[PDB]
RNA sequence: CGUGGGGUAGGGGGGCGCGGCCGUGGGGCAGAAGCCGGGCCGUGAGGUCCGGUGGACCCGCGGCCGACGAAGAUCCCGGCGG
RNA sequence: CACGGGCCGGGGAGUUCACGGCCGUGGCGAGCCUAAGGGGUUCAACCCCGGAGGCGUAGGGAAACCGACAGCCCGCAGCGGG
RNA sequence: GCGGGGAAAGGAAACAUCUUAGUACCCGCAGGAAGGGAAGCCAACAGGGACCCCCUGAGUAGGGGCGACCGAAAGGGGGAUA
């Protein structure tokens, strides 16, 4: 039924890492393993970088703010051509006591610019609905994968397992305080601190702008809905991005349009998602 | 999705930017014009390549009237094939009624106005249409079925 | 009342257009843990008359009586953060309130015991 | 310094060869006018360039004939592979034989004494220790 | 739930049969009669009510009936009266000056045809494009680019 | 015209590599010719629909398709067929008359000489 | 493998640089950017390192976007010559 | 002995939208996509709803009006036989 | 925002009908919005049900040296509802 996914290229072409197992293992709030649930079918879509990376552009994209210059700028001045036979250029110069003065042409100082941003512009690049949806798939099933994830940049050594399901218990915890020894005992901690440590001053114009620090990210907590406690008490973490499993989207899930994102799935949370982004 | 590179990153340090030496970058004059223009003149060998010889008719001229689109039906045929495929989806999901020992299926409910004869009717099917084309009256009576008018 | 935009073009205007009421909030220090228990409270804004310990600078360890505030500059002058001119005149250097801490605090004022027991509350 | 095998060790002269007559490719005019006298190449097109047109007696346009021999090019003219690093950690990975270590520009006297220490301990040339690094280490 | 009343949509000639149901304007009397009401008491119960409508749907009656019932039994909550809630008439200045005196209604053709087909209707509504660029009036002469492009690559 | 640059597409990618090897390892002129439709453009891309494998299949035969199988059309034959893609409409009617839906790697790996395949597209 | 290697207009294919953004990895008061001179690498656009000057920011790699590259326009503005 | 520039620094020219044609990829496929707008949100992002409508599935004719294939041959690839 | 007066340049590769455009501009008069608004309506024998604004119908009908070009309405989906 799925054999177009997981597409079997043996014997020409050697196996990569197998497939997620049928099952997934399910640790409690205290980082011991406690049972195992199925896998949904959305960890068995192949990992797309490809349709990944035009997804994660389309999501980002829809949120930039159109530009543009004042529609007179440089055009106001009362400026006129003087011909020639004057021995100057017949650039369009002032007209008053300032005369000989370059104005309006972009090559004088002063002058309008040729070609400015417009507010007009389109910078959102749409995707279909169908399309942005097996993207997601494509994304959520490079969560189980421990090269996709450590190529991405993650700190997986301590990580018992791949994907990350925590028990529906978690869900009550309120203060950062407890949901900081939650991450430890799941071996999630070190990889916070790699955002921690890893924020930097951007170089440029972006400190003048409100940009000045850029923070690299650490773990994404997919909860079962929204209002649990736990989303307030992860989400002051360096790097930590928590939604609720319906809330899942390109910009979660694949940072810089590259998959493969450190994931702490809740088991409530992984039930949800069998009937979502299909 | 592939991504390429635009002309104008090529073209710097082309002074010309594509439009030669010679003949070069210049206003309405270099198209013979401002908008559709210049096709009975300049531009007729580009009339007398697509258009009617003689006439130029497409491009230029009056041919018939228009019979007002307000007082006009317009026909939403299903082909005989077509239907009996449609008919095979409706009876699995279980929307057909078959009221007489036969499926019964009624056009104007399944959003068409008229039902042409092309392709194959492969089950006896009661259809209730304004209009039927003379294949599709026989096509679907060839098959144990039949065809009623219905008047709008 | 400071602006709660994060843009730091907004943040910066009002810190430096801010009225003189609102300056006042910049000269908060942090009290002494020996004042800390007596008061109740952890920051004052530092006032002239009272006592603070400089904790950052070349006068970094050096306790003194604050004789000066400015509000404009939000700085204070403390006795002992002082040097000489090249005319042998005695000049203070202007130390930022948020490297000081308060270690004796001047209560003479009515007013400023009620701000003490708005925040020990 | 780097021992080559003798095809490349052919290869490796040839490119010095090489680089010894290779022009230097400039613009027309180059040396007259001080508003050009620091650009690099620019392969104009213009009606009357006598360098694109290869004119005996005119300088010499740029063309992959030029190109040196692909298995030694980019080589640091000891042999050895350069290889930037920035802090100590980066001379994991690398081999004394094949690389030699160059030092990020930037990289502070405090770092620099940490990475010259450890590349010279583990064998590798290091081609910028630094006026500062070179004299710390004598004294020491 | 209050109901929304369910009208036909008419059926033009271009259709050739095919009918389609649409949320009307209100409740007709008819329909409102079948349950005992007239068009206040409709209204006080914040039904929406139209008594230009003639048809009767027996749809429409029975789902007056099952909501009404609710309502009576105290499981359902009216909402506010479908009448005015305010009363907000402001004082004209210069009335016969911005033509809105008969005479000024007459010349502006609001007398004769509607508002939409009326000739400062259609000068506004067009300078409004125009200064958007929105529909049509992104491109100027898009009609007749079309027709020689539909031409030449239809040939 | 921006030339032809191959499908982006890995899982593609891959499955055209696949094919070339194929071909290589047991002389099959089949999985080159495959493979080179597969690799064609997307614009002119094969699609074939269920309804025409009744004209051009007979019962039993073997049928590759170098592109995605559409279900239009009825069929009313037998027939195994392997496609780079299937649609669910199209993989419901080939299999409803006694067909089978294979992918072409599992084509190769049951026929590796590809005897009595048909190329359909 | 080629009795392959000139090329204006023009068409086609690949790369360099500049400002920002999304990621990733780093450098910096034991001295960032900039600037003067110099060595090395690349056919080249250019990269990189050294000495001096300077005093707080900046860079590598992957992706994406532009107010993105000047020798010339009796070009514009400023400065300054014979 | 055709015209332009004294010099240096800085600035300085294919842009955006709508519509059409085509190409390179990506999704879905006898279907494809939603528009305005609505609900939620960690609030212009994001998740979900919204199929009105547009294009395609059938053409011919000014219009009334009418309304469609697996039969044969040649034959590239491919497959089979010698 | 409402009423009135009202061009040309340019385009049509000339130009006058035409367009540009009921625009620029001028004169008068309002509000925090204005104007519109409660069927001498639309439809077609089936039915909608005041109005304005948004999406569509649609560059369709239609106007036009039937040239350039201009260009609805009903209907459908919404905001809101008296
Ligand atoms: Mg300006
Ligand atoms: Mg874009
Ligand atoms: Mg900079
Ligand atoms: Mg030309
Ligand atoms: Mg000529
Ligand atoms: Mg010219
Ligand atoms: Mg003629
Ligand atoms: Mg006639
Ligand atoms: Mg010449
Ligand atoms: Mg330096
Ligand atoms: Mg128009
Ligand atoms: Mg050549
Ligand atoms: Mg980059
Ligand atoms: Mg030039
Ligand atoms: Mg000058
Ligand atoms: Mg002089
Ligand atoms: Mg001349
Ligand atoms: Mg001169
Ligand atoms: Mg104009
Ligand atoms: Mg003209
Ligand atoms: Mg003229
Ligand atoms: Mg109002
Ligand atoms: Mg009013
Ligand atoms: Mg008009």
């Amino acid at each position: 039924l799925l054999k177009f996914k997981l597409l079997d290229l043996s014997p020409y072409i050697k196996p990569a890492e197998e497939r997620p197992p049928e099952a997934l293992k399910v640790y409690d709030v205290n980082g011991q393993y406690m049972a195992d649930i199925e896998t949904p079918i959305h960890f068995y879509e192949p990992v797309r970088p490809d349709l990944i990376r035009r997804a994660y552009l389309s999501a980002l994209s829809a949120r930039f703010q159109p530009k543009g210059v004042y529609e007179g700028a440089g055009k106001e001045h009362s400026c006129e051509s003087f011909g020639v036979g004057l021995g100057i250029a017949r650039i369009p110069r002032y007209k008053g006591h300032l005369w000989p003065r370059g104005c309006f042409a972009p090559n004088t100082r002063g002058g309008r610019r040729a070609h400015p941003p417009r507010p007009e512009k389109k910078l959102h690049e749409e995707i279909n609905w169908k399309e942005k949806n097996l993207a997601i798939r494509s994304a959520i099933a490079a969560t189980a994968y421990k090269s996709w994830v450590a190529a991405r940049g993650h700190m997986v050594e301590k990580v018992p397992s791949l994907p990350l399901v925590v028990s529906g218990d978690a869900e009550k915890i309120a203060k950062a305080k407890e949901a900081k020894k939650l991450f430890e005992v799941l071996g999630l901690w070190p990889d916070v601190e790699r955002a921690a440590e890893g924020v930097k001053i951007r170089a440029g114009k972006g400190k003048m702008r409100g940009r000045r620090y850029k923070e690299p990210k650490s773990v994404l907590v997919v909860v079962s809905e929204l209002d649990v406690p736990l989303i307030g008490a992860v989400r002051n973490f360096p790097g930590v991005d928590v939604v609720p499993v319906s809330h899942l989207n390109m910009l979660v899930l694949a940072p810089g349009g590259v998959p493969g994102r450190l994931t702490l799935w809740t088991a409530t949370a992984v039930e949800r998602l069998k009937g979502l982004f299909l | 999705v592939r991504r390429f590179k635009r002309a104008t990153k090529y073209r710097r340090g082309s002074r010309t930017h594509g439009w030669g030496r010679v003949g070069q970058h210049r206003k309405s004059g270099g198209s013979g014009g401002k908008g559709m223009v210049g096709f009975h003149k300049h531009k007729w060998s580009l009339v007398m390549k697509y258009g009617e010889s003689g006439t130029g008719w497409p491009f230029y001229g009056k041919h018939g009237f228009k019979q007002p689109e307000t007082i006009s039906v317009e026909w939403r045929p299903i082909n005989v094939g077509r239907l009996a495929e449609l008919v095979k989806e409706l009876r699995e999901r279980g929307e057909v009624r078959e009221e007489e020992g036969r499926l019964v299926v009624d056009l104007l409910k399944l959003g068409y106005n008229k039902l042409l004869g092309g392709g194959h009717m492969d089950v006896p099917l009661v259809v209730y249409t304004p209009v039927a084309s003379k294949a599709a009256v026989e096509k679907i009576a060839k098959a144990g079925g039949e065809v009623r008018i219905v008047s709008l | 009342p400071f602006t709660a935009s994060a843009q730091p073009r907004k943040q910066r205007l009002s810190l430096y257009a801010a009225p003189l009421h609102l300056r006042r909030k910049l000269l908060n220090a942090k009290l002494s843990p020996e004042l800390q228990k007596k008061l109740g409270v952890k920051r004052l804004p530092v006032r002239r008359g009272d006592t603070v310990l400089i904790m950052r600078g070349d006068f970094k360890g050096v306790t003194g009586k604050v004789v000066k505030v400015d509000l404009k500059r939000v700085r204070i002058f403390v006795e002992g953060a002082t040097r000489t001119n090249s005319r042998g005149q005695t000049v203070y250097y202007p130390i930022h309130p948020s490297k000081v801490m308060i270690v004796d605090v001047d209560l003479s004022d009515k007013a400023r015991q009620k701000l003490i027991e708005r925040r020990k509350r | 310094r780097r021992e080559l095998p003798q095809p490349l060790k052919r290869l490796l002269r040839l490119r010095l060869q090489m680089k010894r007559r290779k022009p230097e490719f400039v613009r027309i005019d180059q040396w007259r006018y001080k508003r050009i006298e620091d650009s690099g190449w620019r392969n104009q097109r213009t009606l009357d360039n006598k360098i694109r047109r290869k004119w005996k007696g005119w300088p010499k346009p740029v063309e992959v004939g030029y190109r040196k021999p692909a298995a030694v090019r980019g080589l640091h003219p000891s042999g050895f592979v350069e290889v930037l690093v920035h802090r100590p950690e980066d001379l994991a990975g690398l081999d004394p034989k094949v690389h030699a270590v160059r030092i990020g520009r930037t990289v502070g006297l405090r770092k620099r004494l940490e990475i010259v220490k450890k590349a010279r301990e583990l064998g590798f040339y290091v081609l910028n220790p630094g006026k500062e690094v070179v004299e710390l280490l004598k004294k020491e | 739930m209050i109901p929304k009343p369910v009208v036909q949509v008419p059926r033009s000639i271009k259709s050739g049969g095919v009918t389609k149901w649409k949320e009307g304007r209100g409740f007709s009397l008819g329909e409102l009669k079948e349950v005992g009401l007239n068009a206040e008491q409709a209204r006080l119960l914040g039904l929406p009510v139209d008594t230009r409508r003639d048809s009767v749907w027996p749809q429409n009656v029975e789902a007056l009936r099952k909501w009404l019932i609710e309502v009576l039994e105290g499981k359902a909550t009216p909402p506010e009266p479908t009448l005015p809630k305010v009363v907000k008439v402001k004082r004209k200045r210069g009335r016969a000056f911005r033509g809105l005196t008969s005479a000024g209604r007459r010349s502006r053709g609001l007398i004769s045809t509607r508002f939409r087909e009326t000739h400062n209707y259609k000068f506004k509504k067009k300078a409004k494009e125009r200064r958007l660029k929105k529909r049509h009036e992104a491109t100027k002469g898009l009609g007749n680019v079309l027709r020689i492009s539909r031409i030449i690559n239809e040939s | 015209p921006p030339n032809p640059t191959g499908p982006t597409n890995r899982q593609l990618r891959m499955l055209i590599r696949f094919l070339r090897k194929a071909a290589t390892a047991n002389s099959a002129n089949i999985w080159r010719a495959i493979a080179e439709l597969v690799e064609r453009p997307r614009r002119s891309r094969v699609v074939v629909n269920v309804g025409k494998l009744n004209r051009v299949a007979n019962d039993g035969d073997v049928v590759v398709i170098p592109g995605k199988l559409l279900g239009g059309g009825e069929l009313k034959k037998r027939v195994v067929v392997a496609a780079v893609s299937v649609t669910p409409k199209a993989w419901k009617k080939v299999v409803e008359a006694g067909g089978e839906v294979l992918t072409i790697p599992e084509l190769v790996r049951r026929n590796p000489k590809g005897s009595g395949v048909k190329i359909v597209i």
